[PDB]
């Protein structure tokens, strides 16, 4: 096989082919995670409601196993390889150990895989930052972010994709530790609205509770978007 | 015997511009019966019917293969496979596993839709084609069926005549076989039309 | 020999796989193909190469499995392609095997989302591993499954597939998207989807009438299932309506194309009255 | 052979029953080992072999079906499917270095319409499967020493049209016939039925 | 560029990709170790990108076995792959020889992975500082990307590694208390790191010579070190 | 970039292969083969400028199998290596089909070997022109009929009534072509054919050759084995060329 | 050992290294086929470099199997790889299906090998257009294959040097009725246009599909057809 | 099976029974045991019918492919050596007992390939069940430079021994004359076993055999 070295150091100590995979994330679609007391909220932006894209619902927040969901940003194609590698890992796990694998484990796998690509001959890196949420069997909620370098961190709230730093710099101003299912969703959308188009039809989002995953309908959602876009008219009047 | 385990018998029979292939209905493990509604015929296209006999596992496995190969033919070649090819494709598939064989004896009927000439093939388990003008048989009733078919069968018979001697053959043999019976599903193929009949026999 | 490596499977400084972005530009030079997902079926309308008088038809005994633009992937999944024809055949043959390898295992037709995912993990690979050019081919799978019904799917060299209700790939895919957006509505007869797909094809390639010689049409739809053979597998259930991918003949296409001629005519008498 | 599974399929439910007997040579460890695994909301498999191959085969299927429900965005695959997948896996095994999974399955489910567009079998599906991969759709099947006592007792009584209630009475007679007539003490039976509503664990019968 | 290959010497004898991967450590978080006779200390600035990050997640320090900790600097991703190998080796040793792996041998087994580049595209962009307790007593070692495993009495790797070696030459004496070593370790990190020092902003972790066990210091315990200063 | 790998230029030429044909010209050795009625010659130049070089050792023409003689022209060592591929090939054949490789096949198999080096990047085309000569049994009557087959670094196999390869191959072909119009060239005795070959060798380089400065290969219907010709019998042809 | 792809996409979209290989298949000597109702004829001009080259040893028209032959343009060495492959595909088919391979399938398998040598690592494309002609159950077929992998079926076409002007001349002459003896006449007349010097049985090779076999015309059978034109 | 070759002056004559058995049954009365290897090479096969057919085909193929490469009639030595090397590689598991007759440029060639990969190039040969009975008739009557007519009538005679005096051989004698120019395959050169007692047509009139269910499908 072709195992020429793609990911290599430059004079300044940069892995260029990873800096360039992180540039493929920055251009990709923004996605957001919010940990609460009892609930995780992963909220992505879609490319925006074209009249052609199937009215039958396609979900941008991929299920990895019952407990664990992940939103990505970057190359759709690559992410769909990570997810099908993770999806596989979670069931390769359930076979070897009777346990359902916990979030903080699966993350460290997906991260490990994203790393292999930054150090394999033949491969470029996966151009994919990954926001994995989910609940352990014990009851604890977990939110994680895997950036293309392979480096995984766990967050209380997070963004990836376009203007990821603008969102995180906005989030860490207004975030509060203990949050309810409704405050979380409110806050997730509130944070996403900092960067995404004014519209409510692009934002799709998922609310993980213990043993209970539910995507919001565009009816349930536009209540929380009117409630939030009136609060971004209260924060526009102050300044 | 591993062939006699799952039981069954199949038999094909050539008339004038038609053939009748006819299976039994039984599925066993040795002497104990599982089902009495298991005909062994499959239909590749309009003009080809093939029965498989032997270990049921392999009937089912090797059928799913033949189905995968005759579909991949129908897409790539853009035409229905002809008896000749289909039968020689099956011999290749069986002989690919000369060492570690499929415990199956494919009986193949076929009829060229243009000419109207019948083609029969009774491949043994390692793909030894036997392609006689008259009729072919396989499975547990095989000895008994050769006896029947030899007596009853004449050359240039018409679909209805043929069926009645193909049915009387398959039945009067499955009376004398433990591992076949529970009636029979015949299938009378003509250039014109394909008549599928379920025949009433013993419950033994 | 490491000196002369193009490095196909690398990022560029801006964070974009060049060999893919280019292979996309290779698909915008191909012939235009228009898919339209209805409720009564699906339609692919494709722009063939201007026919030279000496071009023959490889006298294929079965018409409906392949033509110039449209190929059957299995009984229930068609497709049209845009890009390097050589590559399309490579993948098409891989897709055919994949939709049968499913059928071998599960003894049921493959879902369309399932094939579209298998076919596009095969295309992604060539953008990441192996230092070779990506497949420069965009698919337009159409199929029916029990799960989501009539589906249409655009594919890309990158790997990314999306489902659509009506899409275009090829020469004027941007123009076609503008025209499809305007005239597509959620309830639509096969005869009304045929109409749209030919009017949009007729407008992109910039003809007065739809030149029958230069368009193919394919139709994924359900018809009554005749070959039941219920007595050979008594417990097996055979659906009343089975899907059957048909490519239209030049004569079978004529009354549909003469209606897209007259719906161009009736919109050009409305454009003569907007000015008045 | 020690541990009897029984199953039968009527108008609007499949009933499955499996020995509780967990044995080490000639020693009853317990009479409370559930051998009817649940592969889906609407599909279960009465597997009866030695514990090793039984678990490592019903787990492999149960995982590779869950893995398909992930990759197919929550779509619940037909019974015909998983049955044919189970047998294709069992068959693949008799021509590998490993050797045959030595497990005799009575795979049972209830195909519901999965969306608006589904034209396929609505209703219950039972499949008998040998360790070899002999798949076969049946009205009623059995595995184990008790099999041939029940198989004949069902021939007699089983009609296609009996209630959920006449299925408890029948499944009691099928279980009571294995208690009376087999030396091997199949003294408690886990009975689970599949309906439109899902799997329900019948506690009444044992 | 891709003009020079991977396995290529400069005109002054250093492999390039190594000489470069070493400049990748000088960007990473500052991390340091202090070999006192009472036990060995490791301390690392976490350099958390934001408030929001659960600090306990992105652990600069890692249990390799009961009796060995690693601290890392540079590409954290790559360090996971070293430490993961070191763990498996530490346990293969325990499995085979019913005993603790030496610290020396655990550091050798971590440069058995760091040489093989040509199977892997590049070296690891990471310097580990491995510290533990065996029959030799409390030892502190440093791996490079090169593969050059070097026992130190006290070393710092990372951002202000060169500013911290300035402080060590002044303050470090072989006969230190574990208490003095913790006080030094955190005194240095404060002077060197970019942010203001908090209990959550760094991790400290010691292997005590007496019991031969690793204790990761909770923020309560790190506040007890910032107290006496 | 077109030039340093085996890829097409804009004008559809593999530059590396044009540049191997130049590697046949470079050494300044010219060979001429000629089919007659009952035999094949291959005449090669055999120039040893060093007085210390053992003449015996340096050969152009190797035996490939007893019935087929080579005559490599170009980078000697690339030649040497092809002969080894050709022997490997002819032994592989002998084993698998149990007969001697027919020269027409041998040539055509070496054609496909030399093609592979023009297709896979990073292999250098063998800078040499193989000139295989041998009897080949015509299956009509049983007669042994003489054959020449040139492979060249492109992978182009061809049969030859006569042929040249090397320094002056243009001027040596020009001489043989002009002498194809006079005579038939396949109705010639082994002696006559030699005189034409050794006159082409002479015409081309521009000098009268010695019986030492050429080595000559041979197969006849009488003696189908590939013989080197002794320097005695070559001197009876160079005296017979100088006369007429 | 060079596993990297030679063929890539230019920014314009085109695969440059195939346009050039198609330029190589457009350079070699003219060859052409003409499909009749009752057969096909492919003819090519084997213009030999000198008169010394044995004409009978050159082969510009090859039997792939009883029922299908081909000719070619461009690089003869390369062609002789597609031919020797095809010949295998024609047997490997016979062996499986006890049936002469349909030309349709034969050309798709040739097409697939042209494609492999665009995509696959460290190989350039083939520099030859094939012109396959044969007979199956589906009647008589002529097919061009190109270096792209693209294959067309034709009623009549030409490849090589005269091929823009031979396809201009073939368009006027060609009618659908055209029978095999009038086709061979029409084919040879097409070569005769672009030819410099007289045609002979040593200068051209003619292959023809007739009835249910392909055969190359022996120099006697060709002289009969060359005495009429 | 019993199959036979003789060398006569012009070429070779092969012979075969026709009865293809499954155990103690006659599957086919008229099966053809003399396969085409090449236009100048025929190849009779005894032993496992599958293996005899498969080997024979794989070689007939290989030779046909090689007969393009060369542009020459396939030599019998070539055919032999491919059967050898193939049958040897399978230690006789591939249980094909072949008689390989033909005529190349060199002249008439007639070998046996025993299943292990042994070769006996001889003037007259036999393989299969009835071989021994045949080789009796062949040893008695064979002389050098027979005419095509003598050599067929002999081969036929030698098959007829195996046909009668052995069970597995039966029915009719196929004979094949490979001469320098051509290959005449005469099927039923001799029918010794005609019909004894004409077939007593039992008449089962349509609607005899009782039918629960029926499904007609038109085309």
């Amino acid at each position: 096989s072709y195992d020429r070295a793609i990911t290599v150091f430059s004079p300044d100590g940069h892995l260029f082919q990873v800096e360039y995979a992180q540039e493929a994330v920055k251009k990709g679609l923004a996605a957001v995670g919010v940990l609460g007391s009892d609930s995780v909220v992963i909220a992505v932006e879609k490319k925006s409601a074209v009249k052609l894209q199937d009215s039958r619902t396609i979900r941008k927040i991929y299920k990895v196993d019952a407990n664990i969901y992940l939103a990505f940003a970057g190359l759709s194609a690559d992410a769909r390889v990570l997810i099908n590698k993770a999806q596989l890992e979670c069931q390769r796990f359930s076979l070897n150990y009777e346990d359902t694998m916990d979030v903080d484990m699966l993350v460290r796998y997906v991260a490990g895989v994203q790393q292999k690509s930054t150090q394999s001959g033949g491969s470029r890196p996966f151009g994919v930052a990954t926001v994995i949420g989910g609940f352990n069997e014990d009851g604890k909620p977990h939110l994680w972010k895997t950036d293309p370098s392979g480096m995984c961190s766990a967050w209380r709230a997070v963004a990836i994709g376009r203007h990821d730093q603008t969102v995180i710099e906005y989030m860490e101003k207004s975030y509060k530790d203990g949050m309810s299912r409704d405050e979380c969703v409110h806050f997730a959308i509130k944070s996403l609205l900092e960067v995404v188009e004014s519209g409510s039809r692009n934002i799709e989002l998922l609310v993980l509770q213990y043993k209970e995953a539910r995507y919001l309908t565009e009816e349930e959602l536009q209540k929380f978007v009117v409630e939030v876009e009136k609060e971004r008219e209260e924060e526009a009047a102050a300044k | 015997s591993i062939m006699a385990y799952s039981g069954g018998s199949v038999m094909a029979m050539a008339g004038k511009e038609c053939f009748v292939i006819i299976s039994d209905n039984r599925l066993g493990e040795q002497l104990k019966t599982i089902s009495t509604e298991v005909p062994k015929l499959h239909v590749v296209n309009d003009s080809i019917v093939y029965g498989l006999t032997g270990l049921r596992t392999d009937q089912q496995t090797f059928a799913n293969k033949v189905q995968f190969r005759t579909e991949m033919y129908k897409l790539r070649e853009e035409r229905d496979i002809t008896g000749k090819a289909f039968a020689a494709m099956i011999t290749s598939m069986l002989y690919e596993a000369r060492f570690g064989p499929w415990f199956v004896e494919p009986v193949i009927g076929s009829i060229d839709k243009s000419t109207g000439e019948v083609y029969l093939c009774a491949t043994d388990l390692i793909g030894a084609p036997c392609e006689p003008e008259d009729y072919v048989c396989a499975g547990t009733a095989a000895e008994s069926l050769h006896g029947m078919c030899e007596a009853l069968w004449r050359p240039g018979m018409s679909p209805e005549e043929l069926f009645e001697i193909a049915a009387q053959a398959m039945l009067s043999a499955c009376d004398r076989d433990s591992l076949s019976g529970y009636g029979a599903v015949a299938m009378i193929v003509t250039k014109d039309k394909v008549t599928t009949r379920l025949i009433k026999g013993r419950k033994d | 020999s490491h000196r002369y490596d193009s490095r196909t499977t690398t990022f560029s400084p801006e964070g974009r796989l060049y060999q893919v972005e280019y292979a996309v530009e290779a698909i915008q030079q191909a012939g235009t193909v228009i898919g339209v997902c209805t409720k009564d079926g699906v339609v692919l309308a494709g722009e063939k190469m201007v026919p030279h008088p000496l071009f023959d038809s490889e006298s294929m005994q079965d018409k409906n499995t392949s033509g110039e633009k449209m190929y059957k992937i299995a009984e229930h999944i068609g497709c049209s392609v845009a890009g390097v024809t050589s590559d399309a055949y490579a993948l098409l043959n891989y897709a055919r095997l994949s939709a049968l390898r499913h059928q071998y295992t599960f003894q049921e037709p493959m879902a369309i989302e399932d094939l579209c995912r298998i076919l596009c993990d095969e295309k992604q690979l060539y953008t990441q591993y192996g230092g070779v050019r990506p497949y420069g081919v965009s698919f337009l799978l159409v199929g029916w499954d029990r799960y989501y019904g009539y589906q249409l799917y655009s594919t890309e060299p990158s790997g990314d597939y999306s489902a659509w209700s009506a899409y275009a790939i090829g020469q004027n895919d941007q123009v076609a998207h503008a025209l499809l957006k305007k005239d597509w509505h959620e309830s639509m007869t096969l005869e009304d989807g045929m109409l749209l797909a030919l009017r949009v094809l007729g407008k992109t390639m910039d003809t007065a009438k739809i030149d029958l010689d230069r368009v193919e049409v394919a139709v994924m739809r359900k018809v009554p299932a005749s070959n039941i053979d219920q007595l050979l597998d008594p417990f097996k259930h055979h659906p009343k309506t089975t899907p059957r991918f048909q490519i239209l003949t030049r004569s079978e296409l004529k009354p549909h194309a003469e209606r897209a001629d007259q719906a161009r005519e009736a919109e050009e008498k409305a454009e003569a009255e907007r000015q008045r | 052979m020690a541990e009897t599974a029984i199953a039968f399929r009527c108008k609007d439910y499949v009933m499955v029953a499996a020995a509780g007997l967990n044995a080490f040579y000639y020693i009853k460890i317990t009479d409370a080992e559930d051998k009817i695994t649940q592969l889906d909301t609407h599909q279960l498999v009465a597997c009866t072999g030695e514990n090793g191959p039984r678990v490592n085969f019903t787990e492999y299927i149960k995982c590779n079906l869950a893995l398909n429900r992930m990759r197919q965005h929550g779509r619940h695959s037909s019974c015909e499917s998983t049955a044919n997948f189970m047998r294709n896996c069992l068959a693949s095994a008799i021509r590998s270095r490993e050797g045959a999974y030595q497990v005799n399955c009575l795979f049972a489910g209830y195909d519901t319409p999965v969306s608006e567009d589904d034209d396929g079998v609505v209703g219950p599906q039972l499949f008998y499967m040998d360790y070899l991969g002999t798949l076969q759709a049946v009205p009623y099947g059995c595995h184990g020493y008790g099999a041939c006592f029940v198989t004949a007792l069902l021939d007699r009584l089983w009609r296609p049209d009996l209630s959920q209630q006449e299925g408890l009475e029948l499944m009691q007679k099928c279980c009571d016939e294995v208690k009376r007539r087999v030396i091997i003490s199949n003294s408690y039976f886990f009975v689970k039925a599949v309906t439109k509503n899902g799997v329900e664990v019948i506690t009444a019968v044992h | 560029e891709y003009d020079r290959g991977v396995n290529t010497f400069s005109p002054e004898g250093r492999i390039f990709q190594i000489e470069y991967a070493v400049e990748a450590i000088k960007l990473g978080s500052t991390s340091l170790g202090i070999r006192t006779p009472e036990g060995v200390v490791l301390a690392a600035e976490k350099r958390v990108p934001s408030t929001l990050v659960v600090p306990s997640s992105m652990s600069k320090i890692m249990e390799v076995d009961s009796h060995i900790a690693a601290v890392m600097s540079g590409m954290v991703a790559d360090a996971r792959i070293l430490v993961e190998h070191a763990r498996v080796e530490s346990q293969n040793h325990r499995f085979t020889y019913n005993e603790p792996m030496s610290v020396e041998s655990c550091t050798l087994a971590t440069c058995d992975l760091s040489i093989q580049f040509g199977l892997m595209s590049r070296p690891f962009g990471v310097s580990l500082l491995i510290a533990g307790v065996d029959e030799k007593g409390p030892q502190l070692w440093q791996t490079d990307p090169s593969g050059t495993h070097t026992r130190y009495d006290a070393q710092a790797i990372g951002g202000g590694a060169e500013a911290a070696q300035s402080v060590f030459t002044e303050r470090y004496h072989r006969n230190m208390t574990l208490e003095e070593g913790e006080t030094l370790a955190v005194d240095i990190l404060k002077q060197v790191m970019e942010d203001q020092l908090s209990p959550e902003n760094i991790e400290v972790a010691v292997v005590r010579a007496d019991d031969g066990k690793l204790h990761m210091y909770t923020p309560t315990e790190i506040k007890a070190i910032m107290s006496r200063m | 970039f077109d030039k340093y790998i085996t890829v097409f230029s804009p004008e559809g030429s593999l530059y590396q292969v044009e540049y191997a044909f130049k590697a046949v010209t470079y050494p300044g050795l010219l060979t001429v083969a000629i089919r007659c009625k009952d035999a094949v010659l291959v005449v090669t130049q055999h120039l040893i400028p060093d007085r210390l070089m053992r003449p015996d050792s340096v050969t152009a023409l190797y035996e490939v199998t007893p019935n087929i003689g080579c005559c490599m022209t170009g980078r000697a060592p690339d030649g040497r290596a092809l002969v080894q591929r050709a022997r490997e090939e002819a032994s592989d054949y002998q084993y698998r089909y149990g007969v001697e490789i027919p020269i027409a096949v041998l040539a055509k198999r070496m054609g496909d070997k030399a093609q592979v080096r023009t297709q896979q990047a990073g292999l250098r085309p063998m800078g040499v022109v193989s000139t295989f000569i041998g009897m080949d049994q015509s299956d009509q009557d049983g007669s042994l009929k003489p054959q020449i087959y040139t492979v060249d670094p492109a992978g182009w196999t061809g049969g030859h009534i006569a042929c040249a390869a090397g320094k002056k191959q243009v001027e040596a072909m020009a001489f043989l072509e002009k002498r194809q119009k006079s005579t038939e060239l396949d109705a010639l005795t082994q002696k006559e054919a030699a005189m034409i070959a050794l006159a082409a060798l002479q015409s081309a380089i521009g000098t009268a050759v010695k019986a030492k400065e050429v080595e000559v290969g041979r197969c006849t219907a009488a003696n189908p084995a590939f013989q080197r010709v002794p320097n005695s019998e070559v001197e009876e042809w160079l005296t017979a060329v100088a006369e007429a | 050992e060079a596993f990297y792809g030679l063929t890539t996409f230019s920014p314009s979209g085109k695969l440059i290294q195939i346009e050039y290989a198609t330029t190589a298949a457009g350079k070699g000597t003219t060859a052409l086929g003409v499909k009749a109702t009752d057969g096909v004829v492919i003819a090519a001009k084997k213009k030999a470099p000198s008169t010394l080259v044995d004409a009978s040893s050159i082969q510009k028209v090859f039997v792939l199997d009883e029922h299908v032959g081909c000719t070619y343009s461009g690089m003869g060495p390369d062609c002789r790889v597609l031919i020797d492959s095809a010949r295998k595909n024609c047997q490997q088919y016979k062996l499986m299906y006890n049936e002469p391979i349909p030309i349709s399938q034969l050309v798709r398998k040739i097409s697939a090998i042209y494609q492999e040598f665009t995509q696959s690592g460290g190989v350039r494309p083939f520099g030859c257009s094939l012109l396959v002609a044969g007979v199956d159950a589906n009647g008589y077929h002529l097919y061009q294959v190109d270096p792209s992998g693209t294959f067309w079926a034709w009623k009549a076409t030409a490849i090589g040097t005269g091929s823009p002007d031979a396809k201009a001349f073939l368009e006027k002459r060609y009618t659908v009725d055209m029978e095999l003896e009038d086709a061979v006449h029409t084919a040879l007349l097409t070569l005769k246009e672009g030819f410099d010097g007289q045609m002979t049985s040593e200068n051209t090779q003619v292959g023809r599909v007739v009835e249910n076999r392909f055969e190359i015309l022996s120099v006697d059978q060709l002289r009969d057809y060359l005495d009429q034109i | 099976t019993t199959i036979v070759g003789v060398v006569y002056r012009d070429g070779v004559v092969l012979g075969a029974d026709t009865r293809a058995t499954e155990g103690s049954i006659v599957a086919d009365k008229r099966c053809r045991k003399i396969h085409y290897m090449a236009p100048n090479i025929m190849c009779c096969g005894a032993g496992t019918s599958a293996d005899t057919e498969a080997v024979t085909n794989m070689v007939s193929s290989h030779l046909a492919l090689h007969r393009l490469e060369t542009g020459k009639q396939s030599r019998v030595l070539e055919a032999l050596t491919l059967l050898k090397r193939h049958l040897y590689r399978y230690q006789g598991h591939v249980s094909a007992a072949l008689v390989l007759g033909g005529v190349d440029v060199e002249g008439p060639f007639l070998a046996t390939i025993a299943p292990h990969g042994s070769t006996d190039r001889l003037p007259f040969v036999t393989m299969g069940s009835g071989s021994i009975a045949a080789m009796a008739q062949l040893e008695a009557a064979y002389k050098d430079n027979m005419t095509c007519e003598e050599a067929k009538e002999l081969v036929a005679s030698a098959i007829r021994k195996g046909i009668f005096n052995d069970p597995y051989s039966g029915t009719q004698v196929d004979v094949c004359v490979i001469t320098k120019d051509k290959t005449e395959l005469t099927i039923g050169y001799d029918k010794p076993n005609e019909r004894m007692y004409p077939r007593q047509e039992v008449l089962l009139p349509p609607g005899t055999t009782p039918v629960l269910k029926e499904e007609i499908r038109q085309l």
